[PDB]
DNA sequence: GGTTATAGGTTTGCGGACGGGGCCGGG
DNA sequence: CCCGGCCCCGTCCATTATTAT
RNA sequence: CUUAGAAAGCAAACCUAUAACCGUUCACCGCCGCACAGGCGG
């Protein structure tokens, strides 16, 4: 019902990609602390690249909690932020489905460790894994717990006219919950 | 003193498979970007459509291979990027030479067509890991091989961390990273040395195994193309022959019989 | 009349003083080809084809065995054939100039300032004797102990390595010591030194004082003092003096040669080079010039005279001569 | 003053193999593709190559630089500098020469670095000429190409750059070992050929250590290093000479064999590329010809018995 | 007499082969890419080369030095100095002239240096002019290039340098032997060409020693060295002459053959590169043209057909 | 779109004049 | 037998530093 | 009979270490499961 915009200020030190990654992960940690399954996001200017604007959706008091908590403290300067406001009355909707493959090197190593696959099975696994590809917009996320840098992918539904109530899991992307798109 | 004995280098043969072009050279002439092709020139004393892929085969740059292979200060030095891959920092002159040497990955399949794209590709390659460059890390600016500018406590702390990291690679083994103020290479007529860190047999083997492991599972994902390493053959070379595996494959030794050669001694 | 003479690889410089235009001295002509000499103004010589050169070539072509200056003076003959025509001849030079540095030999046999030959004698009595330690020990003292030693002081406790190389290197270090201003101590030691050694004064030609001179004269002083204690006959030369060391300083060649087996180092030569500093050019280098090209020498005469010259050359039968120095120059053409 | 006979020099032909460029010339100013000048392209050492097009601006003074993509490897082939080859041959003692001094000279003089490779000390002006001579190593395969390179930041000055790289390489080379320069060591500064400045008794000691090293090379042989106060070169009319050390046939054989051995097993790992010497053909030349093996001779015969040429005599 | 007949001079063309630069010019001031002059680049000997571009501002007076990379080897070819070639020819005796003295000069006059090389006596008026004349050896191939060099282990004043190097080289040169200068030896101070200071009676014994050396050159031949008190040149209008020694046809033949042999076998190993004389074409010139071989090579005569020219009268 | 950063930009040496004594020649 | 010139060896010398769109 | 004449620029030295020509450096490390089924955590 309420949303906030964050526009990336491109820098010589950090180009739009790195900024996007860091502010996204900071938003993630924010949601981890705030423990809310209800705070969402979208990427309005996305056009094959998530774009330079990250829009957060949710309750006005929660967005106020975000502004006040100053989650993204260091990086405030690269960012330009509008005040919280109610969404416009005429608005379409779309979910955000994080697209992740069921195939990975760790899973292959796991299948070898479980004794579940043959030598040729490894080859067919690799051909099926590297054969597929995602043209979808992605972001490379740095981590701590797993201590890895992993590529997460995003996909969205097309212009659903009606909202569907749902959970926003961790990073704010929603699977089955449609955020306002404008 | 005397002569150096043991395993001089760890060579290997890589055979990989894929589809499409993994590594492109760029757009060169009506014009086309192309892909890296060995021995190709567009100049006549030319049209894009005239090429013989048998004479000028597709290949992947060692640079690309390395980039996707490693996919990645004290932290730099303790990283695999520091130990196996090499590095240079423009400020001052701090560097480390990569013990890893890689030939081109050469496609044996002649399937081209008018961008210029590719069908099924089969790459063959060779490579080596140099024990001399791997086991020793020069911390001294004397020979300008200096990895870092260090403090006596930073010296000892660095040795320790590397020991810790290399330990984190293979828990079964018990690696040793030994710092010393003077390390002299075998064969000098004078005793002159640099402050640095020497790595024990377990550490060196752990690093070699890690590198070979990364090589065996190595895969590259390009928009319209991909590569995965199919087979890998490894040779532990105690001989004076370079690329023994390349010239003669009857003399190859798969499992390590001998301890690694020690090229340096503290003094 | 025209004579076209083509030449390749000819030396355009001359390294000698005096003149080739006049009888050569019993001891020959003074050679300045050395970098020390070439540094001095006037010693560096650049040459070009002149009327003298051309006439020398002509006389060479008619077969004259006399030098040019002898031919011009009608020395051993009646008349000089070209006496009339020498004012009537001009020439046009088409050289291609190349700047190359070349190593030229030095025949005066000058001993090298810093060098020695053969083997060094460490068995020489002056080093291995009893008086040796407190004798050579003077040079190892600092300036203050030396200044105190200059007056009446018999104490030298210095224990040093005895080597010709150690001594000469110590002298090398003492000579590179910066000059000192004249003061109280310097005044007293100057008066004492001038009292003992009146003939020489310790000063620069221009306004300076040097430590090495005081050191050397202190060594002389020690030589004079220790003569009562022991025999200095081994430490001095025939008509005694310290080898390689004067009272105002020292010389490496003489010292070394004295203590080395074999002769002094001869200077076999040096490259021909002059490095000068000119304002706005900065550093400028000058090398030997080697020219290769063709020379048209024109003699203005009647065709009959020209034919006479031609048959004179043909009768002479001279061929393949250098030009001006060290060249290969032949006669390409003859026009009447 | 009779003419010298026996083996004058030991020539050889080297065949080597490798991959990639071992020895690079450096970054060179060239014109980018239709973008005019490019200040970064790395080039290997190419024989006969110039970056100039030989077309000029006349008053401007600019010279038209070649395209980076334009090279003929048949006309201007890839080669490895003699400097590099020599460096990697002697590569174990490489940093030692900087630390040289008189006794340090004593240590250098007996060594593969002292006897075969040459050396110079500027301070004391002490030197020795290297009897080892090597031509260029010339690639006969000639597979080069323009190769584009980049950085992963893909934004700044490191940015994108390029090199002219090489595939499989096959090198051919020639070389020679001079018996005259190898067998004699001048200890005297007279002719400015001096190795080290020596004292009266030290000469024989130095000779002895030399003998020890050369012996340590091949225990089977019997090397002798003989010092003398006067050593005279063949052909002088006044018979004038210098203090030095002469090596006998066996010693010379030991050093030559050591050198050829180092050459035959020579391998270089450099600049992300490698080289190993495949084949070596050797000829012992007693005739007067330099590099007879290079000129056409199918008939050469090396006898085990033929002795090495003696260029000096004691006096 | 009225005319001079026979071989006037022996001309020749030399074709040589080699690799790398045997003879270097030296370090030369050139401009770096930053605009500042770099004082380290070594240059070989190049024909016609200048480092200067001219074109300067008047108030400076400077010369605007060339880039190292700018050289035209067709316009400015590599060459070997005649000085160097001669040096390596006579290199056995190179230091002997320094020890030359009037008394010892007896030894100097009979030798390859005295008869062919010529000589000088220090602090003396005695001389002999060399009958051998040689041009520079000029490279017809011209494979040069800018080659970068460096030192391992440190970055210092010595660490980084460069040279213009060369690959395979083919030299062409010309030269001549003057019978007039060769066959006569002047013992007289009259024309200041005097070889030796002579006391009466010494002529015949000196002649005998010359006879011994020249005979020792070619035992097969029968040389004659004849001393006389007055020697007058033939074709000259001049009636005055000197006491000296004349050599007959056989002696001249021996000296010519010795020279040609030394030239044919000439080889130079210098500065990590080498040169050898491959082919030599010889002309015995009886004609009225000098260096016939250089212009027209069809009129050349390889074997000696006629006797050598006699340039002098007994009294 | 960027179109190389980083240091290193040579090291050493390259005589001779002046005075005294001895030997040889001339008167 | 005396004087002068010439020749050889020992002694004692030492001056300098600039340039680039 | 020319600028008297004879006259090595000589000896020694790794251009060396690092970098996808490309979608934003990076398709990662684990978990549930028989799965080369489908998913989950960061």
């Amino acid at each position: 019902n309420s949303y906030i915009d964050i526009r990336l200020k491109p820098d010589a030190e950090m180009r739009e990609a790195e900024l996007s990654s860091k502010v996204f992960t900071k938003f993630h940690k924010a949601l981890v602390t705030l423990n809310s399954h209800k705070i969402g996001i979208s990427f309005p200017q996305m056009k094959l690249s998530l774009g330079q604007l990250f829009r957060i959706h949710g309750d006005a008091s929660l967005l106020h909690d975000l502004q006040g908590l100053d989650w993204l403290g260091p990086l405030a300067g690269y960012c330009q932020v509008t005040a919280v406001s109610a969404v416009p009355d005429h608005v379409q909707y779309r979910i955000v489905s994080v697209k992740r493959s069921n195939l990975s090197k760790a899973k292959l190593k796991r299948l070898i460790a479980r004794g579940s696959i043959d030598k040729d099975g490894e080859k067919r696994y690799k051909v099926k894994m590297l054969g597929q590809g995602f043209d979808n917009p992605y972001l490379d996320l740095f981590s701590s717990s797993t201590g890895q840098v992993y590529r997460k992918f995003f996909e969205f539904s097309d212009i659903q006219a009606h909202p569907l109530d749902g959970e926003f899991d961790s990073y704010g992307l929603s699977k089955t919950a449609t955020v306002p798109w404008f | 003193m005397q002569k150096v004995t043991g395993i001089k280098s760890v060579d290997f043969k890589i055979k990989a498979l894929g589809h499409g072009v993994v590594n492109w050279n760029g757009p060169t002439t009506d014009n086309h970007t192309l892909p890296k092709l060995r021995g190709y020139t567009n100049l006549t004393g030319k049209q894009a459509t005239d090429i013989n892929f048998k004479e000028t085969p597709l290949y992947i740059s060692q640079n690309c291979i390395r980039h996707h292979l490693f996919r990645e200060l004290k932290n730099v030095l303790a990283s695999i990027t520091g130990l196996i891959r090499g590095y240079v920092v423009p400020s001052s002159q701090c560097k480390r030479t990569s013990p890893l040497l890689l030939e081109d990955f050469v496609d044996q399949l002649g399937n081209g067509n008018f961008k210029t794209t590719f069908g099924d590709t089969e790459y063959i390659s060779y490579g080596s890991i140099s024990i001399e460059q791997l086991q020793f890390i020069s911390l001294d600016k004397k020979f300008d091989r200096a990895a870092m500018v260090i403090k006596e406590g930073e010296g000892e702390v660095i040795a320790a961390e590397l020991q810790n990291y290399i330990q984190s690679l293979n828990p079964s083994l018990n690696p040793q990273a030994i710092f010393h103020s003077n390390y002299v290479r075998r064969g000098t007529i004078f005793e002159e040395g640099e402050c640095g860190i020497l790595l024990n047999d377990d550490a060196v083997k752990a690093l070699v195994a890690e590198t070979l492991e990364r090589l065996a599972n190595l895969s590259i994902r390009q928009a319209k193309g991909y590569m995965y390493v199919d087979d890998i053959t490894v040779d532990y070379n105690d001989s004076h022959k370079m690329m023994r595996i390349k010239r003669d494959e009857s003399e190859i030794i798969n499992e390590q019989h001998a301890p690694f050669a020690q090229y340096f001694y503290a003094k | 009349m025209k004579i076209i003479i083509e030449y390749d690889s000819c030396w355009r410089n001359a390294f000698l003083g005096g003149s080739n235009n006049e009888p050569v001295p019993k001891k020959g002509r003074e050679f300045l080809g050395s970098m020390t000499s070439l540094k001095k103004e006037g010693n560096f010589k650049v040459c070009e084809n002149t009327l003298d050169t051309v006439m020398g070539v002509l006389n060479r072509l008619i077969g004259d065995q006399r030098k040019l200056y002898q031919a011009r003076s009608k020395m051993y003959e009646s008349a000089y054939y070209f006496e009339a025509l020498e004012d009537k001849v001009s020439f046009i030079d088409k050289p291609q100039l190349t700047n190359e540095i070349s190593f030229i030999r030095n025949m005066n046999g000058s001993t090298d300032q810093n060098a020695f030959t053969g083997m060094i004698k460490v068995s020489d009595p002056v080093f291995t004797s009893e008086y040796s330690q407190q004798f050579w020990g003077v040079l190892a003292l600092d300036f203050t102990q030396l200044c105190d030693f200059i007056i009446k002081q018999s104490q030298v406790v210095g224990s040093i390595e005895l080597n010709p190389l150690s001594i000469i290197n110590r002298l090398e270090s003492l000579n590179q010591e910066k000059a000192l201003e004249n003061s109280d101590d310097l005044a007293q030691v100057l008066k004492v030194l001038n009292e003992y050694f009146p003939d020489i004064e310790y000063l620069n030609n221009k306004g300076l004082i040097t430590p090495i001179s005081i050191y050397c004269s202190a060594l002389y002083l020690q030589l004079a003092r220790l003569e009562t204690s022991f025999n200095m006959t081994t430490a001095k030369t025939k008509a005694g003096g310290i080898s390689g060391i004067s009272k105002r300083g020292f010389t490496k060649k003489d010292f070394m040669d004295r203590y080395t087996t074999g002769p002094k180092k001869t200077i076999w030569g040096n490259p021909f080079i002059k490095k000068e500093k000119i304002k706005g050019q900065g550093e400028v280098t000058s090398m030997m010039t080697k020219a290769s090209g063709q020379l048209e020498i024109s003699i203005d005469v009647d065709r009959d005279k020209a034919q006479e010259i031609k048959i004179l050359i043909e009768n002479a039968g001279v061929s393949s001569f250098y030009l001006g120095k060290k060249g290969l120059a032949y006669v390409s053409n003859i026009k009447l």
